[PDB]
């Protein structure tokens, strides 16, 4: 599969 | 007026910066705290720095600019759609699986491109900056916005200057996700962007490693709200060039592409030291070209994202659940979660598709219905780590009474969480059919209606499986292996 998928807009945190 | 910002976001800092006042006065904190970014706002002169052009004007130069730097730039346009805004639409027909886009990483924004430009030195000394890519991203984008000879213009100039994420809602917008578990992510992310505008703010004007940036002479909310819009909205994670670490990154043109439902077919070659994408399924001349952005929920998709996607499969709704203290046999209990590596309370999920619990929460119910006698497998002997091991299989059941108590708990549970909404599935339905309302409106309307759908659906999903359970209990049907 792929190595390093790359997720648009990937969800972080903020707090 | 310069020192009347002064005031007002020395304030601003110290009402976001009190602990939360109870969640049954989260709303008034909200609107307080609205009340005083918008008095802000108005005093200020919205984004520092604007552009002369349309935003379809820049788009020749960002083709250029990507050009000229490795990336493909041929076999798509640039095409404003009425429900995704702008995106790429195919001019040649591109087959599924096929390699048609790709951005080397000179061409990225990332933390460490943030860490040697003119945010450097601040970068260097604000712990915030430090612990917080996303932040940092921000800035830079800040940071280059305002700077004419930036290498990053052509990318910043087709950005898109406003964003549908909660941080733009108007009150009453907002006011529609009361009493729904989104709502106080939306109170946090508007709360956290109000309390970091007014620290970095402070911090920009105090710091001398801030002198060279043109932050330090304008540097508004409008601005902030911009920028950590622009990263939520866009923002990803790709391996360093080491490729020993992970790390965040604007991915420019590539970012353009609106999201459908799929697979995530974007991934970095290490080697060639670029984004690649391909074709998520087989897109004819004139078709929009979608990518699938992740397994988000449409809360996250409201939130981060900045829109509600009707065809989510991946959305969830959270359920906190612990083993009470009060529990006799919360000794137990804890000790099989813990070798099962489960804390003892934490916050689930409930799925729309089925099954509509995941392993580990399937695990955490077992156990959390579990007799003595049943603990007791799971804790001596020289199958109890077998046991353990099989705990989130749903071919394996401790018992049909364990798992006819664990279906009614969450059936009834379920039916209680849909009792702590001010509205019902039915007059969700009417309101979006009978009222004309805004694109952010509607997102919010569809979050509160969603969340009840899905508990709406556990509810029905616990209530049959609790019926097949006591079934294979009444015929005594044998345990599986
Ligand atoms: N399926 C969709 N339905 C509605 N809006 C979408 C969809 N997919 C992406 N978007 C929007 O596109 C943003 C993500 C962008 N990076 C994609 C390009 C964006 N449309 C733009 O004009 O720059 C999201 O914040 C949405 O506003």
């Amino acid at each position: 599969t792929l190595k390093y998928p790359i997720e648009h807009g990937i969800v972080t945190n903020w707090d | 007026s310069p020192k009347e910002i002064l005031n007002l976001t020395s304030e601003l800092l110290q009402k976001c910066s009190s602990p939360a006042p109870g969640p049954g006065k989260e709303w008034e904190e909200y609107v307080q705290i609205r009340t005083l970014v918008e008095k802000i706002r108005k005093k200020q002169k919205g984004l520092s720095v604007t552009f002369d052009g349309k935003r379809e004007d820049y788009f020749p130069d960002l083709m250029k600019w990507a050009s000229e730097n490795g990336a493909s730039v041929e076999g798509f346009e640039m095409v404003n759609f009425k429900e995704e805004g702008f995106g790429l639409r195919a001019t040649r027909d591109i087959k599924a699986e096929e390699l048609f886009l790709w951005v080397p990483r000179k061409l990225l924004m990332t933390v460490e491109s943030a860490k040697n430009s003119v945010l450097g030195p601040l970068y260097s000394q604000d712990r915030i900056l430090q612990a917080m890519g996303n932040i940092a991203l921000a800035f830079h984008l800040l940071c280059e916005r305002a700077s004419p000879n930036s290498f990053w213009q052509p990318y910043i100039q087709t950005l898109p200057s406003e964003y549908d994420t909660p941080l733009y809602f108007e009150e009453d917008e907002v006011r529609y996700l009361q009493s729904t578990q989104a709502i106080h992510d939306v109170f946090s992310q508007y709360k956290n962007t109000a309390r970091q505008y007014a620290y970095f703010y402070k911090v920009i004007q105090t710091h001398p490693h801030a002198n060279k940036l043109p932050l330090k002479d304008s540097f508004t909310y409008e601005d902030y709200r911009w920028a950590v819009s622009s990263v939520m909205t866009r923002q990803n994670q790709i391996p360093t060039e080491d490729g020993s670490r992970v790390t965040l990154a604007l991915i420019p043109l590539w970012d353009m592409c609106n999201h459908t439902n799929g697979l995530i077919t974007t991934g970095y070659n290490l080697e060639d030291d670029r984004c690649e994408c391909v074709a998520l399924q087989d897109f004819r001349a004139g078709e929009q070209i979608y990518i699938f952005y992740g397994t988000r929920s449409n809360a996250e998709f409201v939130i981060h994202s900045g829109f509600f996607f009707d065809n989510n499969s991946h959305d969830r709704v959270k359920i906190k659940l612990g083993v009470s203290k009060s529990d006799r046999l919360y000794a137990m209990k804890a000790e099989v979660l813990a070798r099962a590596g489960i804390p003892t309370s934490s916050v689930f999920a409930l799925h729309f598709t089925e099954p509509p619990i995941s392993a580990q929460l399937l695990a955490f119910l077992r156990v959390f219905c579990m007799t003595e006698e049943e603990l007791k497998e799971h804790l001596l002997g020289d199958s109890a780590i077998d046991r353990i091991f099989t705990l989130g299989n749903s071919e394996f059941p401790v018992s049909w009474d364990n798992e006819v108590k664990l279906w009614t708990f969450l059936e009834d549970r379920a039916s209680l969480l849909l009792k702590t909404y001010k509205t019902t599935i039915e007059e969700d339905k009417s309101v979006l059919k009978n009222h004309d309302l805004s694109v952010r409106a509607k997102m919010a309307i569809k979050l509160r209606l969603g969340e009840k759908e899905i508990l709406e659906k556990a509810v029905k999903s616990a209530a049959v499986n609790r019926e097949y359970y006591r079934q294979q209990m009444e015929e005594k049907a044998p345990l599986p292996k």
